[PDB]
């Protein structure tokens, strides 16, 4: 049995099914962003903001904690990134951006602290 | 005078008077190994302390043996480790305290050749279970005839001490050193027979052990360590699956849930 606790998103998907319980169950976790807890064989089905519940307890230095390590990694640092929408039906008649109704760059305010790091451009065809 | 005693396949054998040759001169035994679960972290002080256990120790008995002849001596040190070097693990006990015995394994020990005819010895037990228990357990009747109890075995001199109960709500005393768990491979056994369906509840530890199912009185409930059964077949299925431990000194027990109830209390006193 399945309940659901919060509010989530809709998402578009393409011939939904042919697929297992739980990797239906990992696609939704995906999809709507949702995080899954079982009570024995009863899932429930959070958001972010329902999931996490604030405690008093902390985390001291010298007092509870032992060794902490830290994990930084910056080889996917990009800051900017081009991306194209459907093509058009005279593709090949057309030349350029133009051959889709959609072409968009975007660029996050962070290149103000690291430049402009532009990324290989990704295509959505929906 | 000192003698060592042996439980073995069932039967007891003194030392001296298997072997007349060998006479015991000295027993001793080492003191309890408590070890702490140190945490350390590092830039603090001292460490945090986990739950104190007890290692195995070592109990020792100095002897020697006076043999006739050389081949006398030879023949009593072949048949003298034969008889104490066995595939499993046995029991010992000393004249000085009758009243509390040790599993033991033995521990290679070489004699020390003195002159032709006398060797000195000093043969070591480990004793791995890292504690003493008494000789007899709880059912056993503290009467002079059973010539099993002796002095120092925190019998208490102020109240009777009986161990089975025919009410709903007693006391219990657990005379051993060690609270009784059978989770920590305790030995402790209860036979409960009464009418309805039982709840044992133990207020000053706090536990509850329920069985679900209505019983008669010709049904006995056994609990012997972590397995619940009636008339020898297992029914954890339909219990709780708590299981009740004794508290050192006096336990209050409570039942619920049956009528005429009989309840007897089989479990050796934990020393060290």
């Amino acid at each position: 049995s399945y309940e659901i606790q919060g509010s989530f998103p809709l998402v578009e998907l393409e011939d939904l099914g042919n697929k297992n319980g739980l990797e239906l169950v990992n696609l939704c976790l995906e999809e709507f962003g949702a995080i899954l807890f079982a009570d024995n064989k009863k899932l429930y089905f959070y958001d972010e903001k329902s999931w996490y519940v604030r405690t008093e307890k902390q985390f001291r230095y010298l007092y509870n904690t032992e060794e902490v390590s830290v994990d930084t990694n910056t080889d996917n640092l990009k800051t900017e990134i081009k991306c194209y929408g459907k093509q058009k039906e005279n593709a090949d008649k057309l030349t350029g951006d133009n051959k889709y109704m959609a072409v968009v760059t975007y660029t996050s305010p962070n290149e103000a602290i690291y430049g402009k790091r532009m990324a290989n451009a990704k295509s959505d065809d929906k | 005078m000192s003698d060592l005693f042996l439980e073995l396949n069932g039967k007891v054998h003194s030392l001296s008077e298997t072997f007349p040759g060998l006479s015991v001169q000295e027993v001793s035994r080492q003191s309890p190994q408590l070890s702490m679960e140190t945490a350390e972290i590092a830039g603090t002080d001292g460490v945090i302390p986990g739950m104190t256990q007890f290692k195995p120790f070592i109990f020792s008995a100095k002897c020697n043996l006076q043999a006739l002849d050389i081949p006398d001596y030879h023949l009593a040190v072949r048949e003298i480790y034969e008889f104490l070097f066995q595939r499993d693990s046995y029991y010992i006990w000393s004249d000085q305290m009758p009243g509390i015995r040790y599993e033991v394994h033995p521990k290679p020990v070489d004699f020390s050749r003195e002159s032709d005819r006398v060797g000195l010895l000093t043969i070591e037990f480990d004793v791995f279970k890292g504690y003493a228990e008494s000789r007899g357990t709880s059912l056993d009747p503290m009467t002079f005839e059973v010539d099993l109890w002796q002095m120092g075995m925190n019998l208490s001199n102020r109240d009777d001490l009986f161990y089975v109960f025919r009410e709903n709500t007693f006391r219990v005393y657990n005379a051993g050193s060690d609270r009784v768990n059978p989770l920590m491979r305790h030995e402790l056994d209860i036979a409960m027979t009464a009418n309805g369906t039982p709840t044992i509840h133990n207020l000053t530890t706090g536990e509850s052990f329920e069985y679900r199912k209505e019983l008669q009185k010709t049904d006995v409930l056994l609990l012997n360590n972590i397995y619940p059964l009636v008339n020898n077949r297992r029914v954890g299925k339909d219990t709780n699956h708590g299981i009740i431990t004794l508290e050192k000194g006096w336990n209050d027990f409570e039942i619920k849930g049956v009528t005429d109830v009989t309840i007897a209390f089989n479990f050796p006193f934990i020393y060290r």
